[PDB]
Formats: structure tokens, C-alpha cells, sequence
């Protein structure tokens, strides 16, 4: 079974990204 | 040839205020059901430099991964592999390597009896 549509992103700040990122440590990316 | 840059993914345990964030738009919630697999396709900004997602489930692990799109040409930027995004909400990022598309799998493939409530934002940056 699959599933397929489309999502705009949205503008992103440099303070939003600053404020997930305070909060957030690494994480693997390709295991 | 294009080289393509490697991406970065973070966690944080700020889960529940980011669902109940999430919740407030119908479009932002997905809901991944038994052995099936959802590509959310995010377009390049025309004016954009990164791209940057969030995501999170309730209860249950789920597949994860990301493909960039050409224009069916695709770059594996972020192999699938089942993600702990119940305890913790996922972020990360990739500097776009071209105009193209974004694929954001969502892979509930191996699971019979259990459906995912995915949670979601994706962004772009000037
Ligand atoms: O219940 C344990 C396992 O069952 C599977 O169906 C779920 O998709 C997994 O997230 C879970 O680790």
C-alpha cells in the first residue's frame, strides 16, 4: 500500500531555528 | 558532477507541546495506516537555501527517510530506518543541492496491526 501528495514549507526564521535547536541534540542521520 | 551535502538530524523531548502546536492545523497531521507508506513531497523554494523538517508519532516507532527529486532521478539523503520519534520529536536539516522535490517517507511498511499518527512541519530558508 502507498500513499503520495504534496506540502508547501513554510519560511522558517533564524530565532525559530534557534529555539528548536536549544533544545534539541544530534541524532544519527544514515545509522 | 553535483555533490550532494550531507544532512543533520537532531531530537528533543519537547513532544507534547509540539503535537498540541501541530494539532491546531488538520494539514499537518498524517495518519499512516497498517503496511503502508506515505511520500509527502516538498517542493524546492524558489527562494530557499535549506530545507528543515519536525516530525513525531504517538505511541509507536515509524520508518523515516529522505529522497531529493531532479527536474525521475533521486538522491538518498537520509536512509529509511525506523526512528524512536514516540519519546522524542525529530528535526533536520539539508541545504538544497538544486531546484527539484523533497520526498519525506514515511514508511509504516513493516507494521500488521498497529497505524501511525505521523505529526509534521517542513520549511525552507532564505
Ligand atoms: O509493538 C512493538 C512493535 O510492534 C510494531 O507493530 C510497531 O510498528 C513497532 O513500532 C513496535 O516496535
Amino acid at each position: 500500500s502507498e500513499r503520495t501528495f504534496e506540502t508547501a514549507p513554510s519560511e522558517i526564521d533564524a530565532d525559530e531555528v534557534l529555539e528548536i535547536l536549544s533544545k534539541s541534540k544530534p541524532a544519527p542521520t544514515h545509522l | 558532477l553535483p555533490v550532494i551535502a550531507a544532512p543533520s538530524m537532531w531530537t528533543r523531548p519537547q513532544i507534547k507541546d509540539f503535537k498540541e502546536k501541530i494539532q491546531q492545523d488538520a494539514d499537518s497531521v498524517i495518519t499512516v495506516g497498517r503496511g503502508e507508506v506515505v511520500t509527502v513531497r516538498v517542493p524546492t523554494h524558489e527562494e530557499g537555501s535549506y530545507l528543515f523538517w519536525e516530525f513525531a508519532t504517538d505511541n509507536y516507532d515509524i520508518g523515516f527517510g529522505v529522497y531529493f527529486e531532479w527536474t525521475p532521478l533521486l538522491d538518498e539523503i537520509v536512509p529509511v530506518y525506523r526512528r524512536d520519534c514516540h519519546e522524542e520529536v525529530y528535526a533536520g536539516s539539508h541545504q538544497y543541492p538544486g531546484r527539484g522535490v523533497y520526498l519525506l517517507k514515511f514508511d509504516n511498511s513493516y507494521s500488521l496491526w498497529r497505524s501511525k499518527s505521523v505529526y509534521y512541519r517542513v520549511y525552507y530558508t532564505r
